[PDB]
């Protein structure tokens, strides 16, 4: 699974996600990746999210929309919405993985509850940050 | 706010124990180049939507990441790929699931978004739509790598 | 304890309307009886949707609309608000009751969703019957296809 | 497209949705019906929802889950939530249709913005209500 989220200079949000799925997967099975609100969501009013992890769980939890709704309706900050979904709701459904999110205000979050998540982020005209492991 | 990109190439059991620095650096170098390309497009005034498309197209091309080239194998030693893209402005979206003959499923997903009255297309149906829009047909053999084949054998019995 | 059903939303003699009313009543009545008898919400929405699939008046199973190519492609999904488990199939043409296939995916597989032949193979390998897609074809829906093309 | 939503005597909600799609549809098209939180969602904490109509719009607006999030996080009554989604947010994206929804208190809502929704409901050991057209 791979993904990207962007805020542009016009203030527009977008999200994209792509995968080959799980090694040895049953032909015809579909995880969260291609499912709007599970593996991928963006709305200029909230957040752009791209998700990676247990598809069954990311679908049942609507991981990516849940970030949006928690912010839009709940009044959670991105940091708060990300902790809630990735560190609490997804583990209690048996979900492992993480996500990348950018909110309309340009806050960036890269939460994951796994050992690692291949990831990078940068502000325009700034130097990038990369990561594999925690911290 | 400030224009910004985030990318990922997957989450899970990545063990510090299991890698050399040279191995780690191949992933850091890949990630850095892709995020740097997106930072350059953003800075030039390209849309979030075009930026998240090219980033995911580069992560697809990158054989280290499980999407497009380097996709994992199915139990039948096939590849079946899915992708999604969403425009936060228009709230338009597009997706493909179960495609095996499209090199860049995030491009097929952009095509569903921008050139159809639909959000999601699957299988040969999705492929036939894309070919009809002039998207090029490939063999699913293009996605195969030894790394991912090795992981397949390691996971099973002969 | 309560049930709601629908047979779809969209753009008639009374006798004709009454056929829809009758069908809807028998199905809501069956679901009410099951509820009263203590059956699970899960079993009740499954059977209600199975009966709506079997009814040729509604666009699901028997009476499914026609594609641009005069074929039938069916989707279904079921969700249990108790365990929050779910199951779905999309693009299936040889399963009489896609809602029963969705249940099977929910119960007997680790995935929420399966599609196309792979959804069908999963089902057949678990004893679900293969049908000809012809069996969904009705006269009313064919003529609605020809109308649509015009 | 057909659906059912149910609350049982144990206070469990469930939802189910099935369809042939839309007449003349492009082969390989997939609407809201098979997508959790789009055509179908059940959670004992909120609501069970089955949706029918413009598949593309019910996906983009995550209609089924949006009812649940509006109630849970937003504090909307089932009635207010259903009115917002079906009367305001679905048409704002160029979609028509409706949905059936039962909350954990056993309120029933059957909103649609179309000329017609074939629909019926009843509390256990009560005579059912049926309907095709508006009101
Ligand atoms: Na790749
Ligand atoms: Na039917």
């Amino acid at each position: 699974t791979v993904g990207a989220v962007a805020l542009d200079l016009d203030g527009n949000l977008a999200a994209a996600t792509s995968t080959g799925g799980m090694t040895n997967k049953l032909p015809g099975c579909v995880g969260s990746v291609p499912l709007v609100g599970a593996g991928c969501y963006a709305n200029n009013a909230s957040v752009a999210v791209s998700c990676t992890g247990t598809g069954e769980v990311f679908i049942r939890a609507l991981a990516a929309y849940d970030i949006a709704a928690l912010m839009d309706y709940g009044g959670l900050s991105l940091a708060e919405a990300c902790e809630r979904v990735v560190m609490e709701k997804l583990p209690a459904l048996g979900g492992s993985g993480g996500l990348i999110a950018i909110d309309h205000e340009g806050n960036v979050a890269l939460p994951f509850n796994t050992e690692g998540m291949y990831r990078a982020w940068g502000y325009a005209g700034d130097t990038p940050t990369t990561g594999i492991y925690r911290e | 706010g400030k224009a910004v990109i985030a990318i990922h190439g997957g989450a899970g059991a990545i063990s510090r124990a299991q890698m050399s620095l040279q191995q780690e650096l191949r992933y850091i170098e890949a990630l850095s180049a892709i995020v740097e390309t997106g930072q350059k497009m953003l800075e030039a005034g390209e849309s979030a939507l075009d930026v998240v498309t090219e980033a995911v197209r580069l992560l697809e091309e990158c054989p280290l990441f499980n999407a497009g080239i380097g996709a994992v194998f199915t139990r039948d030693e096939t590849h079946e790929l899915d992708a999604c893209v969403m425009d936060g402005n228009t709230l338009k979206a597009g997706a493909v699931a179960g495609v095996s003959h499209l090199r860049n499923p995030v491009l097929a997903a952009r095509l569903v978004m921008e050139q159809s009255p639909h959000v999601m297309m699957i299988g040969e149906g999705a492929e036939n739509f894309a070919f009809a829009r002039g998207m090029e047909r490939v063999s699913p053999e293009i996605f195969s790598t030894s790394l991912r084949y090795e992981q397949l054998l390691a996971a099973r019995k002969e």
